[PDB]
RNA sequence: UUUCAAUGGCCCGUCUUGAAACACGGACCAAGGAGUCUAGCAUCUAUGCGAGUGUUUGGGUGAUGAAAACCCAUCCGCGAAGGUGGGAACGCCCUUGUGGCGUGCACCAUCGA
RNA sequence: CUGCCGAAGUUUCCGGAUAGCAGAAACUCAGAUCAGUUUUAUGUGUAAAAUGAGAGUU
RNA sequence: UUGAGAAGCUCAGACGAGUAGGCAGGCGUGGAGGUUUGUGACGAAGCCUUGGGCGUGAGCCUGGGUCGAACAGCCUCUAGU
């Protein structure tokens, strides 16, 4: 059905190009989950908060070690707390606010082809989605 | 390219103005040019044509053969040449006209009021 | 891969013969009631997909070489490398100079050129 | 000079290691066809 | 400012001056074709690296450029020429060639 | 046909700047000029900087 | 030709076929992407290359001239996707490689 | 995104000059054909006039 | 210095090098951002190295700004280049990327060359614990995240390749492979991790 | 291409009627000729930004059409006001596979508030 | 102009709201459910074997 | 083995009525920004012709005869198509 994304940012058929090459050359799920993420509508794939990324990483027992949270799509900051934790995280899109308050206290943003040479079988990776009622 | 907002650009308008220019207007549509020698002799680059000025034309079947002006036909932007003619059906000469802007001015008929345009336009005899 | 085609006939518009302000261009008749469009006997044929030539055959002259428009001597130069498969198609409005020009060129270039001789004249 | 670039240097490792592993395992899966076909 | 792939998605698939709209295939303008159509391979414009033989006035010249002059289009095509034996034409090639794919 | 058709259309001023900055980053590429007709085969440099 | 200050310039370039002048702080679609297409040759002069770093920013401060502006940021930082699949980080992973095409 | 640091400036008579200006951050932005498209295309249609 | 590094002539890029042949020289302590900024300028001083043979002439004249380096901060400007070429290696494309492997190359057997040259003045086991200190805490560091594998599968297939080349005769006893044992151990990349061993060449007869 | 030979094929459109029957409209040819322009609403998708968002009332400005482009002041509009199991993805394994041990997104059940 | 899918042609309450058919999307499963199916057997219905098909939702 | 217009190339199998209706890809006209360093008095556009071709088709390319001053392919924009 969904096999040809429907946008036409160029740089998203390009990380296409290189999560279709992933998906039918491993045999992770992660690579045949995310690539069927970058087809989904604007719709969609909500945005994702830091406040909700911040709790699923630090959620019950914590230990959060150094997991790297994947996202498809942004990821909207929460001026509602205050301190942010470390956090590694990928996503196709940032806001200002939010990419400056992961990389002034913690960790680092990424896009998903920096996550892709990192882990391209999905190694250790959350992946998380934002709520989709909106 | 032009920038006044006085002017046009406009084929419609500007050929409105060529075709609808009273005489008084339409002696500088038809203007010649002048002989090198004598273009530099004056300073000056083209004059308005005018009936007894010796020219040499240099365009059409009628290349190089020289005149003067008989006459100047203005309603219809032709020079009339004696002897550059055509021979008509029943022998007689219906003489071809040129425009003003391809003949040659050779010698100039000196009136007192060219005289007067030349000096006017920095020009000298 | 030989050039075979599934049909030469053209498909001439259903009626078409009858008028004059009936156009030969091929128009699907949408009458409701309409027995040709129904596909009755002794009625004409109407396209299908299903008339396709093959795929390593369709648009190539019946002696396998697929025409190529070239408008001056630039595009003549081109079909250096497809010399076996192209045809050099002289455009319409090319002036009978440039047409010599491209017509020595790709004899030269060893490409086929398929309207070689119009407006000009040999001289020997 | 020029001593070939080393990203082919990997290529060609990764090439002859495929190329031994599917060469030793044709030995075996041959040696059973022929057991196979008389079973 | 130097990509074989953005360069490719405008030039092969929005618009480059180069390309004729054929009724099988598109052909490529561009002096610098080996194979005279629009390719991915073939293209010289999103190949950075690239080399391509073309005639100058009765001799084959091997015309090449490299990423690492593309963005001085006055310096960007090297060229040598290629001997009138075609023998030892084809071992220039190979060892002006080598280690290309 | 009616004077009040819509002529204007808008866009957002992130869209036009966004749009502006990516169409000067593309007039640094040769690769994007020469395939836009542009003959500069033989430009000593690009982007090409002259003195004041 | 972008320049920064009129002194001579508009006026000695402009009656040259096709050569448009347009000031570094006012630069216009229509003249960097004619047609829609990417990619106008553009003659930068030293004093307006120089007001670039002011005139759009950077995708980290912001351009002095325009106000809360940063350059947009990609999807993607290394754009050359043949660089990222036929890397090592990627290609010491794959699973084998089967024929690009199969036998009848 | 690493691509080509320094710029060098042409003097008058063509020669070059031994001065140089990093590559501005602008010139690594984003290339989108798509959205340059869609933004000339509407840009375009605002020196109209009615008829 | 920096500017002239990364010039768009070689003629200028060239003369920039036996520049540096002083200041590389000279015998005062540098601060690791000032190597740092000095990388950066010599790593665009390769990147546009256009001809295969000049291009693997560089990395040879590069290689040799090692030893020229006062004793003291000779692993400093080591430890920067791994750093500097470390967050710059996503940058560089397919065709830019077989000089750097080379130049990872020429480096990585410069640093035992070193260890080589050390080794008649001070303890074997004392200089390349050192040296062992500085994989430790830079590309071989298990905190940051930031390393791409790239460099680290390309360390450990030619970790024992250049082990040879700079000992022909014998390689004496020491921890050379500590840095990978200290990686497969405790790395948090499990694919790095995983596939480490499967394309290094340890061999324990010496160790 | 014209023609002939053999086999064939009830005038088209509409409307009617299951269907026809019909009744209509059609002397012929050319040209003209009929879901358009706009405001409002909702949906889907694309793009920019994202707890924000929207320059174009207006002002600044624009020497090479200057009704374009480019820039932002004060408002304003629209937003903003906990456990249990099933679960996507991943890690640890380990008789491996099988599965277990887990961490558990969207969401659904549940207890909940 | 071509290509694909393609009904309903009517229940039911009541000019309509339903439904149904056809789609279009989102979901969860083939180790799960099904069938203008047929048997077995308990009292024609019901319940539990074969024959097939991945089936169910919003 | 060169077969990366990855929007490509390649392999396998089944299938093909159609109104109302739903979906998709295309052909054509006028004009608009870009382009073909496009064509044209050595003949543009048009027109006729049992000339030759191309496409399932909408349509297209070309030869001959007339003709005499303009016109077109491609990517987008647009509508009194």
């Amino acid at each position: 059905q969904r096999s040809k994304p429907a946008s036409e940012n160029v740089y998203l058929k390009l990380l296409v190009k290189l999560y279709r090459f992933l998906a039918r050359r491993t045999d992770s799920r992660f690579n045949k989950a995310i690539l069927k993420r970058l087809f989904q509508s604007k719709t969609n794939r909500p945005p994702i908060s830091i406040s909700k990324i911040a709790a699923l990483t630090s959620r019950k027992s914590a230990s959060s070690q150094n997991k790297t949270t994947v996202v498809v799509g942004t990821v909207t900051d929460d001026e509602r707390m205050l301190t942010v934790p470390k956090l590694s995280i990928a996503a196709l899109r940032f806001t200002k606010s939010a990419r400056a308050r992961i990389l002034k206290a913690g960790g680092e943003v990424l896009t998903l082809d920096q996550l892709a040479l990192r882990a391209p079988t999905g190694s250790n990776t959350v992946l998380v989605r934002g709520k989709k009622h909106a | 390219m032009k920038f006044s907002r006085d002017v046009t650009s406009s084929r419609r308008k500007q050929r409105k103005a060529h075709f609808g220019a009273p005489s008084s207007v339409r002696r500088v549509l038809m203007s010649a040019p002048l002989s090198k020698e004598l273009r530099e002799q004056y300073k000056i680059r083209s004059l308005p044509v005018r009936r007894d000025d010796q020219i040499t034309v240099i365009r059409g079947s009628n290349k190089g053969r020289e005149g003067k002006i008989t006459s100047v036909y203005r309603k219809k932007f032709l020079l009339l040449i004696e002897r550059v003619t055509r021979e008509k059906a029943n022998g007689a000469s219906a003489p071809v006209g040129i425009d003003a802007s391809k003949v040659v001015i050779t010698k100039l008929h000196l009136d007192k009021d060219r005289k007067d345009l030349i000096v006017r336009k920095g020009g000298k005899v | 891969v030989n050039i075979i085609k599934k049909r030469t006939k053209p498909f001439k518009r259903h009626q078409s013969d009858r008028f004059k302000r009936v156009g030969e261009s091929w128009r699907k008749p949408r009458g409701i009631d309409s027995c040709v469009r129904r596909r009755f006997r002794g009625t004409i044929s109407m396209p299908k997909i299903g008339y396709g030539n093959n795929k390593k055959t369709r648009y190539c002259m019946p002696n396998g070489l697929k025409a190529f428009l070239v408008r001056n001597v630039s595009d003549v130069e081109l079909l250096l490398m497809h010399n076996k498969t192209y045809a050099a198609e002289i455009a319409g409005n090319v002036s009978a100079r440039k047409r010599v020009e491209i017509v020595e060129k790709a004899r030269a270039l060893g490409v086929k050129v398929t309207n070689a001789g119009a407006k000009v004249r040999s001289q020997e | 000079s020029i001593f070939a670039p080393e990203s082919l240097l990997k290529k060609t490792k990764a090439q002859k290691q495929s190329r031994e592993q599917i060469v030793a395992a044709a030995a075996e899966k041959k040696s059973a066809r022929q057991k196979k076909r008389e079973l | 400012m130097q990509q074989d792939e953005v360069i490719w998605q405008v030039v092969g698939h929005e618009f480059c001056s180069y390309r004729i709209k054929g009724e099988a295939q598109n052909f490529c303008r561009n002096e610098y074709n080996v194979t005279g159509l629009c390719n991915r391979q073939s293209c010289p414009l999103a190949n950075s690296r690239y080399a391509t033989v073309r005639e100058d006035n009765g001799k084959l010249y091997l015309y090449m450029k490299t990423i690492e002059r593309a963005h001085f289009p006055s310096k960007l095509w090297q060229r040598i020429k290629l001997s009138k034996n075609y023998a030892k034409a084809l071992e220039q090639i190979d060892q002006q060639l080598l280690y290309w794919p | 046909t009616k004077t009040w058709r819509k002529w204007h259309v808008k866009v957002n001023q992130n869209e036009k700047r966004y749009a502006i900055a990516s169409a000067v980053a593309a007039s640094g590429v040769p690769s994007l000029l020469l395939a836009r007709g542009h003959r500069i085969e033989e430009i000593p440099e690009v982007p090409l900087v002259v003195d004041d | 030709v972008v320049f920064n200050e009129d002194t001579g310039i508009v006026k000695a370039f402009r009656n040259i076929p096709g050569v448009e002048i347009v000031n570094v702080r006012r630069l216009n679609l229509l003249q960097l992407a004619p047609g829609g297409h990417l990619g106008r040759f553009v003659i930068w002069t030293k004093s307006a290359f120089g007001l670039l770093d002011s005139v759009f920013g950077s995708t980290t401060e912001v351009a002095q001239l325009k106000k809360n502006y940063f350059l947009p940021e990609n999807i993607i930082s290394n754009a050359d996707v043949t660089r990222l699949i036929n890397s090592d980080e990627i290609q010491s992973i794959v699973k084998a490689a089967g024929p690009s095409r199969v036998k009848r | 995104a690493a691509a080509r640091p320094t710029v060098s400036i042409y003097n008058k008579d063509g020669s070059v000059s031994s001065e140089t200006l990093a590559l501005p951050f602008v010139f690594k932005a984003p290339i989108r054909p798509d959205l340059v498209r869609s933004v000339h295309t509407a840009v375009a249609k605002n020196k109209r006039q009615p008829y | 210095f920096i500017k002239k590094l990364a010039a768009n002539d070689r003629k200028t890029r060239d003369k920039a090098l036996e520049s540096l042949q002083r200041f590389l020289s000279q015998k005062k302590k540098f601060e690791r951002l000032d190597f740092l900024k000095l990388w950066k300028g010599l790593f665009y001083c390769m990147w546009m190295a256009d001809k295969p043979l000049y291009q693997q002439k560089l990395s040879d004249n590069l290689a040799a700004l090692v030893p020229i380096v006062w004793i003291d901060n000779r692993i400093l400007f080591q430890s920067t280049f791994w750093e500097t070429m470390g967050r710059e290696w996503t940058g560089i494309d397919i065709l830019r990327t077989d000089k750097f492997y080379l130049l990872m190359r020429r480096f990585c057997a410069a640093a035992f060359r070193d260890i080589q040259t050390r080794s008649k003045t001070a303890l074997l086991d004392k200089v390349v614990a050192e040296y062992n200190q500085m994989w430790m805490d830079g590309p071989f560091n298990t905190e940051n995240l930031a390393f791409p594998n790239g460099i680290l599968f390309h360390l450990a297939d030619i970790w024992t390749e250049e082990l040879r080349k700079v000992y022909p005769e014998d390689v004496p006893k020491a921890d050379w492979y500590l840095p990978f044992d200290s990686t497969i151990k405790s790395s948090h990349n499990v694919v790095l991790r995983k596939t480490l061993p499967k394309r290094l060449d340890r061999v324990s007869e010496y160790t």
